């Protein structure tokens, strides 16, 4: 289809924040490989990463996007300016009034979806992020004493196990409470 | 002793307007304006055209 | 000494459309598409048509 | 010609704008809805600190 307007960006990432430390007042920067994921450091070691089913799920919401966009444009019409003469431009007049009005309305109609889905999908993205802060948050009411500014921390140490089971998301807050 | 969450912030630095902000760069944008004609006729679906 | 809250997840089974979701089960939908015409010809408030 | 295509026209037209304001509303009440549980989650919370 075509439309009268200069540029629309269908828009699938996040802002661009360059800035570890936490995202408020930057978001990471080194982080390559997806959207989202963890950085944590302890006695065993340290490590970034990228979450998947969050990920997942964002990508299969940014496919869905994207193809909703294209396929939902009905037909197209084959809108050739014709041909009047001189003496009858009453139908051309009438005809281009028409043609300018149905270019004019996709126009405003194709800006405003651009700017409805992406807005929405962007704070999809910020309200997932903003989920699993929210989630690691849960268990941790008493034994790891939250630094704030936006980044979190262990009041403790543990090893391998402690740190696949918070992957998981299974943080055990009474077990290691000996203080 | 430290475990906290982040969003990915690559380089990418092409600007998508909103109706809240001014043209905000942000990182992936599958653009949909398609503007780059040939400049040239070209066959339909290899009939040629009635020149 | 157990309280809580929830939400009335009854079993009706239609699924309505979302721009993030495909065709998402939700329990109560009153249909805005009548698509029941009886198929033949009926009156206009009484007056008979000129057939 | 024309009256096929002005015809044409504004049933698309029409059938976008339906879509749109049912995908619109629907999400929006429904999402109303969640916030409404939300709430009252909060609100039952809000006093819970220590007993």
């Amino acid at each position: 289809k075509y439309v009268r307007s200069a540029k629309l960006r269908m828009v699938t990432g996040l802002r661009n924040i360059p800035s570890i430390a936490g995202f408020i007042e930057g978001g990471w920067t080194g982080m390559v490989d997806g959207w989202y994921g963890y950085h944590h450091q302890n006695e065993q070691g340290s490590g970034y990463a990228a979450d998947q089913k969050s990920t997942q799920n964002a990508i299969n919401g940014i496919t869905n996007k994207v193809n909703s966009v294209i396929e939902k444009m009905n037909t197209q019409f084959t809108a050739v300016g014709k041909e009047f003469n001189k003496l009858e431009r009453r139908m051309e007049n009438l005809n281009k009034k028409v043609d300018d009005g149905f270019l004019d309305i996709w126009t405003y109609n194709a800006e405003l979806l651009v700017l409805l889905e992406n807005e929405r999908t962007l704070d999809f993205h910020d309200s997932n992020v903003k989920n699993l802060y929210e989630k690691v948050k849960s268990q941790l009411k008493n034994n790891a004493k939250e630094i704030g500014n936006g980044c979190f921390e262990f009041y403790h140490k543990c090893n391998n196990e402690c740190m696949e089971s918070v992957k998981n998301g299974t943080y055990d807050y009474p077990k290691y409470s000996e203080e | 002793d430290t475990i906290c969450i982040g969003y990915h912030a690559n380089n990418s630095t092409d600007t998508v307007d909103t109706v809240l902000e001014k043209n905000v760069t942000v990182t992936h944008s599958v653009n949909l304006l398609e503007d780059s004609h040939n400049g040239k006729l070209c066959l339909l679906k290899g009939i040629a055209p009635l020149q």
